[PDB]
């Protein structure tokens, strides 16, 4: 559960 | 008088010992340089007229040259990064920072939309013009009881302009800048004109992508209410900015990604997961990935607003890269979720969707879409229901995809299905 | 987007 930028 | 003039003529005027001729030839060039099919940019640098326009910028005895000066440097700096650089190798930045005092409204803004220009160049303009002290007279500019009494144009110019010194990464801008604008900006996200929120939308979601620390600046003004709100608009062009500064904020701390849920955020997913522009969509999905990546009470809230059936949908249908980020959510779901919650999403009819896109030629997505099953039979395992699970994976059709996986090109693939057979099927 | 030329007043 690892957020992920973009 | 001053009609499609020649490069010739425009600079006999200009280096004639005669101001009048001067302005003539200026306006000459500006509107050489304000027409749509080609403007002749690089002939007018090539012609060495730069540091006289920079110089006319200067003369506060003729207001006129100062504008059609202005307006011509404006026009050279809207170009490429190279033209851009002329602009202010001659000098312009402090010249058009002294013009933002001019006491003439349209010259002062023909400076401001200038400085926009030149610090839109990226990073080390933005930091140069940062340095020569535009930020404080351009908020003077703003430092009013009630914005509503500045013409429309103005403030519009205003506000890009302070987007662009909000803009660009590697680096971002000062910490102290950013500090200073940010008041302005939380001002400016109230106002009632669609392009002064786009643009202070756009500020926003700038300074919200980053380091956790970038994101809490922002968060700590308070203003993730006002973006849900306009993350609700009718208008694109500001949903758009809205749900990107949303989108940035979520992928910080679970304790940023609340204040979003706070706010009332999540209400809003419904439209925009269902929204007919398909980058308005992926970016809603992402979000939507970035929240199911938090805490199980987290993920509660998106249960509760119903979303898992709207993740369903998307996950059955949508552009591609909106598939893909929905994938994304639901591994995270899986991944971070209690039991119950998982069993939910299979309730919600998950499993069928997501084996139609084991169908895809995306090593990404085949990995990340394994990864959810390995979740969901974990769920089943400490249910002694991995047989149902299996049955209803045989039963779409999954069954034969993950066997033929067995045999792909990539090895974190290939070992994921040949797990899955072995230990369930 | 990042720039904007001034088309006429």
């Amino acid at each position: 559960p690892e957020k992920k930028p973009k | 008088g001053t009609v499609n003039w020649s490069v010739e003529d425009i600079v006999k005027g200009i280096n004639s010992n005669n101001l009048e001729s001067q302005l003539q030839a200026t306006q000459a060039a500006r509107k050489l340089l304000s027409r749509e099919k080609q403007p002749p940019i690089d002939n007018i640098i090539r012609a060495g007229l730069i540091p006289k326009f920079v110089s006319f910028l200067g003369k506060t005895d003729c207001s006129p040259i100062q504008f059609e000066s202005a307006w011509a440097l404006t026009n050279i700096a809207s170009g490429t990064s190279e033209q851009t650089k002329a602009v202010v190798d001659g000098g312009a930045i402090p010249a058009f920072i002294s013009l933002l005092a001019s006491p003439h409204a349209h010259i002062s803004e023909q400076a401001v939309w200038a400085l926009g220009n030149i610090a839109g160049d990226g990073s080390a303009f933005r930091d140069l013009v940062i340095k020569h002290g535009a930020i404080d007279p351009l908020l003077a500019l703003l430092a009013v009881p009630d914005l509503s009494t500045l013409a429309c144009g103005y403030l519009r110019n205003l506000t890009w302009t302070l987007s662009n010194l909000c803009r660009n990464k590697n680096p971002a801008p000062p910490l102290d800048a950013v500090e200073q604008i940010l008041p302005t900006l939380v001002r400016l996200l109230h106002h009632n004109d669609p392009e002064v929120l786009a643009d202070s939308c756009w500020a926003i979601s700038y300074l919200t992508d980053g380091p956790n620390e970038r994101i809490e600046m922002v968060v700590k003004k308070g203003v993730v209410p006002q973006l849900v709100k306009l993350l609700g608009a009718t208008e694109l062009p500001i949903v758009t900015p809205a749900l990107r500064a949303i989108g940035n904020i979520v992928t910080g701390t679970d304790e940023q990604t609340q204040k979003v849920i706070d706010a009332g955020a999540l209400a809003v997913f419904p439209s925009l997961l269902t929204n007919p522009k398909t980058n308005i969509q992926k970016e809603a999905t992402w979000t939507m990935s970035n929240i199911t990546a938090g805490r199980q009470d987290q993920i509660q809230q998106v249960v509760n607003h119903g979303l898992v059936p709207f993740l369903v949908g998307v996950l059955s249908k949508a552009d591609f890269k909106t598939q893909k980020e929905a994938a994304w959510a639901i591994t995270n779901y899986t991944s971070g979720g209690t039991v119950e919650q998982i069993v939910y999403l299979v309730h919600c009819g998950i499993i069928e969707p997501l084996m139609n896109l084991l169908s895809a030629k995306d090593t990404k997505i085949i990995q990340v879409i394994l990864d959810a099953i390995s979740n969901i039979f974990q769920a089943a395992e400490k249910l002694g229901e991995t047989e149902k699970l299996s049955i209803m994976i045989e039963e779409c059709g999954g069954l034969d995809k993950i066997e033929a996986l067995q045999r792909h090109e990539n090895e974190s693939v290939y070992k994921a299905s040949l797990n899955l057979i072995e230990k369930y099927f």
